[PDB]
């Protein structure tokens, strides 16, 4: 248990950086990033 | 789901009675508990109509009012007397909880300043022990006074699962824009916030249809469970959203937010809401925690037809720690000025943990 | 005479001219002073994908205080060259 | 970028009041701070309407005015009172500061004629440079023991305020001549007019000069030579306006040459002739500029308030402003010989005499080095 919680973090955070990646390449669909992030987080 | 409200002490009964008076008018319910002729969900608070209230001298003022058809000063004395009537008052709640369809919570209206301070701390311990799956939201009100103020703070930091309203910010707003110079005049302002706090549980909305929806959104960690209120109109959504972030309206006497909830009770345009949030991000009127991703939430609502644009703000601000130091500092000054007296320092110990918990929450490495 | 009149009083030809000037020729302040001010804050692979330059405009129009009309749309902030790397050149178009 | 104003003393609160009346008249804003039915960006001065005013006796009559819904005699004593309420008053500034989106400057309306605000003005500028080092400050000071309080505040204004002088003497000359008054609320009618048109390019968007740094950065060449004068002719083509501005009968001031001029035209005049008027002013040689660097005159256009005729404002940095100081400091030496350490009055007299040297050196063809 103590060793699998950290696995989900590396697994779930990897998919989220994929969602924020594709949701950025667009011409709404651009204001979603301002709904996912507010603090400048996920800036990588 | 249902919610049973408990009113303790003189402060509880009055601000509770003014809470029911405002709500009974919002709905089409006459003071004699009969529906008037003249879509709003009223089953959560009213039982098919009768309010789900448990009142605990001031009672006679309520029984003589036209609303009769609707139903010491030491903290140790308040805690002791509750121990003696444990089975008596717990017999009216048990039937109130059982008789209910599917209980959800236990709203508590009290002030931490004499019997409601103690008897309030007593019920808060028994409630969690009797039911661990029932949320306990407490509308506490801040003012031997320093002692009783922090003693309940010890109970409110581990028992209560979730709103402070301090009389100092109530007095300042009263003299500023209301010109009162009176208890019966400040109560008109708090009850306006309470009836607006649960405006997303009396009308079927898209989101926040349960009491656990309003709580789990703001509170990130079970220790940081103190929230403050903001209410501007005493026009576009940008005007309201900007006036709420003014410290002249926040009812609280580095520092940053953890999560904000905005309640718009008007007929405003539903597409301009995203436009206002965009300009908020540019001008940078609010700063948040650096560690976790925090956002701001805004929800619309519909005013009762039987009973203009308003707005309320629910936020979890780290500046609330300042209020605790004021209570904490005054205690130590009294501890050097005067069976075992060991219950106090234990309370003094646990409240200091929360204060350090807050000051460590505003650091980029709050985790561990 | 009925053909020209049909343009002004129905399709607002007089508006389009006095609107494209507000955006292209940078006549309306608080817009160029907000668009150029944003782009110049950065300065390669960045600042070139449609996630920043296609969105900096939708952030610019909000700070215009003039626009946000059906005319205000259709401002494709596209590019026409891929820069590699002190000079005074930054090629970028703005088509109505 | 938002702008905020501060009014001190008896004078600043008076002209600032009429400044709020005339400005509130430009937009469709009722006296009760409510928009009526009846383009103009009203967000730089007003905050949703609420004006960003900070007022520091007459205040009682101000609230007694129909615009209530719109919100000693020594220098050291005026400086002492500012220290006794250091933190108490400053909270208003901070809460109005970050509550605003992006602060750009600080408009200061105050008098230096021996008032408690005159000292009160000296204190605020010291702290404004202490707390906010990235915030411009502009001050519309007004000129008249009076020599004392006047020369002292000049020591602070020459190193804190990064940028408009108005002497009551040259104003009253305009009063008797073209209004025939022979009062305080009479001359300020024109004073409020100067400030109102001074921000014509800010409240109405234009191409050039869309911010407070857009106007000041061109005129003031060095952080020392930072003094300006104003002109306002309408009291008709472009060649009529600029020619009536350069006359010493209109300037609001009591060799010598200009450094930079700014002329703001508010009318709907035909813009095809604005270059022609520039040619006739050059050829007749009606004004003289510096010899060392290429100094020119600039003009920009804007539109009047449609709710309320060709107006015009002239803003200039003239080295003749040095004479006004010489009138003041000369009185000081005379009062120095006629009457805990009295050392601050020394460095004050010292630093201004450096400024009077800095002006007289700018008029020489070898001002560099």
């Amino acid at each position: 248990f103590e060793a699998t919680i950290n696995k989900f973090d590396k697994n779930f955070s990897a998919h989220l950086l994929d969602l924020l990646a594709r949701l950025s390449i667009y011409s709404g669909m651009a204001s979603v990033i301002s709904r996912l992030d507010f603090n400048g987080f996920y800036t990588e | 789901r249902e919610i049973i409200t408990l009113q303790l002490g003189q402060c509880g009964n009055q601000i509770g009675f003014e809470f029911w008076k405002q709500l009974c008018a919002e709905h089409g319910i006459s003071p004699e508990g009969i529906v008037e002729e003249f879509t709003d969900r009223k089953d959560v608070f009213f039982y098919q109509y009768i309010p789900r209230a448990v009142l605990l001298r001031v009672i006679h003022s309520i029984l003589n009012s036209p609303y009769a058809k609707l139903y010491g000063n030491n903290w140790a004395s308040g805690f002791s007397q509750g121990e003696k009537i444990h089975e008596d008052i717990f017999d009216i709640i048990d039937r109130e909880a059982d008789g209910s369809d599917s209980l959800e919570g236990f709203v508590l209206c009290h002030s931490i300043a004499g019997t409601g301070s103690g008897l309030g701390s007593y019920l808060l311990e028994r409630l969690n022990d009797r039911y661990p799956k029932k949320l306990v939201q407490t509308y506490s009100v801040f003012p031997v006074q320093p002692y009783n103020s922090l003693l309940t703070l010890k109970r409110l930091t581990q028992n209560a699962d979730c709103v402070v309203l301090d009389n100092t910010a109530l007095n300042r707003i009263a003299t500023d824009r209301l010109h009162i110079q009176s208890f019966s005049q400040i109560n008109q302002l708090v009850s306006t916030i309470m009836s607006a706090s649960t405006t997303t549980l009396r009308y079927p909305g898209y989101m926040n249809n349960d009491l656990i929806g309003l709580i789990a959104s703001l509170i990130p960690t079970p220790r940081l469970h103190f929230l403050m209120t903001g209410y501007t109109p005493l026009t576009t959504v940008l005007d309201v959203m900007r006036r709420l972030l003014q410290p002249k309206n926040v009812m609280v006497s580095n520092h940053c937010y953890i999560a904000i909830l905005n309640i718009i009770q008007g007929e405003v345009d539903p597409t301009q809401v995203h436009k206002s949030l965009q300009r908020i991000r540019e001008r940078k009127l609010a700063n948040f925690i650096p560690w976790g991703p925090a956002s701001i939430q805004v929800a619309l609502s519909r005013k009762s037809p039987y009973l203009r644009v308003s707005g309320l703000m629910m936020a979890n601000h780290t500046s609330i720690s300042s209020l605790f130091e004021r209570t904490c500092r005054q205690y130590d000054k009294l501890r050097k000025r005067e069976d075992n007296f060991d219950e106090m320092d234990t309370s003094r110990e646990i409240v200091q943990q929360l204060i350090d918990e807050y000051h460590a929450a505003t650091r980029p490495d709050y985790i561990s | 005479k009925a053909a020209v009149d049909y343009f002004f009083v129905e399709l607002h030809l007089e508006a389009h001219y006095e609107a494209l000037r507000h955006f292209l020729l940078m006549e309306d302040g608080e817009f160029a002073q907000s668009l150029s001010d944003l782009l110049f804050e950065k300065l390669p692979g960045e600042l070139l994908n449609p996630l920043v330059l296609n969105s900096v405009l939708s952030k610019a129009l909000q700070c215009s205080l003039h626009g946000d009309t059906p005319h205000a749309s259709n401002l494709s902030l596209a590019l026409k060259y891929l820069p590699e790397v002190p000079d005074v050149l930054s090629c970028l178009e703005l088509r109505y």
